[PDB]
């Protein structure tokens, strides 16, 4: 009767973790970056922060709109990959960086990322230093997701908005952890404001 | 080739689908799995762990350690010691525990809640406290006599320091659990009169949870 | 991959298709089925239940209980007691019963209709009524003598209080069922003269219904 | 035909896919395979081959044959002969070898590096050189005495002309390998005093490489 209380049923469901737009013609506003992390959405972050160590594969499904036939390149760089600094940068042509070519009107593109960490599990919490900077390790680095129009130009001005749906797959988790009481201040650190344990009451009876 | 018909539902992105997907890097050889202690296969393994219940969550002190401490010993016997609604969801006493925070992810849950009361007073102190549970339909007892004429347990504090009780029919007007001075805290000249009681709520080994939803805690 | 040809009929929404569909919430664990009395596996289980037939649906009284009551006992023997066309569909007497309302969902239906006549008079009353069934081709009888010279049953009311008859060839000018005073209602000084008769139409255990359509009752 | 649903990911060009493709010329009959010596089934077969390491890559001479030659014999014993960081990637001494250039295609690699030192002096010359390896955490030795109080090998040059050592924990502050005059190069009146030493770095038979990337050498 508790089948749905499993980690796969709990953690594994797609959520719209990244909203961004990118123009087709005109500098740095012509592509979208999104360094992949589990700390983007505050609702998904509270779930991944119940476990200290997690191990899962990633299946992403991009949802691209627009405002000719438009073709989009969604290039995924591995954690050691070269990052483009301009829409025309040579780094888009790298063979090592897998990319999908999706033209508008078809089913949305789907790309699947394995467990790419150097260690044995991703860390939700890191009590330690890089040297440095506290709470950051390069073991839970999952790459970036560079997205652009492959079209050279358009007579009209076209602005394309992309939604990324992040779904963990084959989730494995270790070391349970209490759910977070305080709200989130920043997306990189674990800093908090001292909050009350629970809503108050008039008396003890 | 083979004759094929595309049914309705082709070329759609159902967000909750479970299709096999083409991997970005098939060549990549994943790191072999390693044994890490604490494998979590179910979330009711989290809710089955006892956690301290902030019964004393009065308006003044819910940002200190005094929210957990039930003050006993200083002290009329007419008014109960404490009283709180039993349901974990939508009850400020059990709303934010290991048990309650897991149950706020699920629309429907049915099970039993186990309460454990720990007496944190001196070893020389002694007395009796009457813990009464009233069924969901029934009204809260007004006196110790009406609480005695029901489902209760007279807990001798000098004898044993922990009192465990498993409450049934906790699922979604719920049950009320109360405590009464049956006997004042009898103390020698050396030991301090005022004592504290801690509570521990956890799953009573069932807890089926069916319809997962979004937590009402994070905005 | 495999070579595939999309036949005509791909990417269309046939409203009456029966394809397997992708579930919105596969993870959801449905409530286990429970035994509820009255499992309905067929609609001819509904039409096989007898129901009272409003034979007396004259213009004045179709909004009262008097539409069902066949008045007997007050009273010439020249005119029949009642008479109605047999077909359930398109006949105001049997149009709105448990039998008739199921048969207005189906364009074609073939079976037999069982009629049951219940005498609701005093236990001391007695008499004879002649129930005559005329086949669809035949004309309605004009006298009791012409009704006697056909398919009929002389129903002794003092002996037995119920008379059952199964009418065949009811399918889609249909049969007519009539009733005649063979004998006036003989009554003692204590019992009241006027009596009532109830009718019950139901399926005679066949009723095959083939082409489902829309009911002509709801606008 | 058969009912078919197009999942998300249809009609996309994943660059790293491995689908079967329709051949342009199926009729074409390919030339039969022939035995050519040197079949290459793995790239760690390339990295397992020893290659000369440019230890003497000082600013003046990295465009000559003198970059490989370690000058020995002309000569204080206070300063070490040479010293270089052990990691093949991101270390100018081992950056561009058969071992290092293969490891710059891969983000992650873990294995052991085997170093071989060849003495290219006269057969009549003799002496002792102390090769000390310091673990990644440890600091570089400052004197020959501190290098002797660690992991080292006293290599008698007159006895044997090659000294092999396999360094562990080379994976991605790494280890340092150093050399010290334990003994000056003792030479007869006929043989020349100044001698040269060559180094050879190769795989120590493991070297697993996991995440292929682009080389940082070609622009």
């Amino acid at each position: 009767s508790r089948s749905e209380s499993t980690i796969e049923n709990f953690m594994g469901r797609a959520a719209c973790v990244f909203m961004d737009q990118y123009k087709i013609n005109g500098s740095t506003d012509r592509f979208a970056v999104w360094t992949i992390n589990i700390r983007e959405m505050a609702q998904l972050r509270r779930k991944c922060e119940m476990f200290t160590y997690m191990r899962f594969d990633i299946e992403m499904t991009m949802v691209i709109t627009s405002c000719p036939v438009l073709t989009h390149q969604i290039m995924y760089v591995p954690p050691g990959g070269p990052i483009p600094a301009k829409v025309d940068g040579y780094e888009w042509q790298t063979s090592t960086n897998p990319s999908v070519f999706w033209t508008e009107g078809n089913a949305p593109p789907r790309i699947s990322i394995p467990f790419i960490s150097v260690g044995n599990a991703y860390s939700s919490f890191y009590d330690g230093w890089s040297h440095g900077t506290y709470g950051y390790t390069t073991l839970n680095a999952m790459g970036k997701l560079y997205i652009r129009h492959v079209n050279r130009s358009s007579p009209h001005q076209i602005t394309s908005t992309i939604r990324v749906y992040f779904k963990p797959k084959h989730i494995k988790a270790w070391v349970p952890r209490p759910p977070r009481l305080c709200p989130y201040i920043n997306k990189r650190d674990v800093n908090f404001v001292v909050t009350e344990i629970t809503d108050s009451r008039t008396s003890i009876t | 080739g083979v004759p094929v018909l595309n049914t309705p539902g082709s070329n759609q992105f159902l967000t909750s689908d479970d299709y096999q997907s083409p991997s970005a890097m098939p060549q990549f050889d994943e790191t072999p799995e390693m044994h890490i202690p604490g494998e979590v296969r179910n979330l009711m393994e989290i809710a089955e762990v006892d956690s301290v219940v902030p019964v004393n969550n009065v308006t003044g002190k819910t940002k200190s350690m005094d929210a957990y401490q039930i003050p006993v010993g200083t002290t009329d016997k007419t008014k109960p010691i404490f009283s709180f609604q039993m349901d974990p969801g939508y009850s400020s006493v059990l709303k934010r525990t290991l048990l309650g925070e897991m149950l706020n992810y699920y629309a429907h849950w049915s099970g039993s809640v186990k309460l454990t009361f720990l007496f944190c007073g001196s070893a020389m102190a002694t007395g009796k406290l009457l813990i009464s549970y009233s069924p969901p339909g029934a009204s809260v007892p007004t006196s110790r006599k009406d609480a005695m004429l029901g489902t209760h347990i007279v807990w001798d504090i000098g004898l044993q320091s922990s009192c465990v009780l498993c409450v049934p029919w906790i699922s979604q007007s719920a049950g009320y659990i109360t405590c009464w001075y049956q006997t004042n805290i009898v103390v020698p000249p050396g030991a301090p009169t005022s004592c504290d009681v801690l509570c521990f709520a956890s799953a009573c080994n069932d807890f089926s949870v069916r319809l997962l939803r979004d937590t009402p805690f994070m905005a």
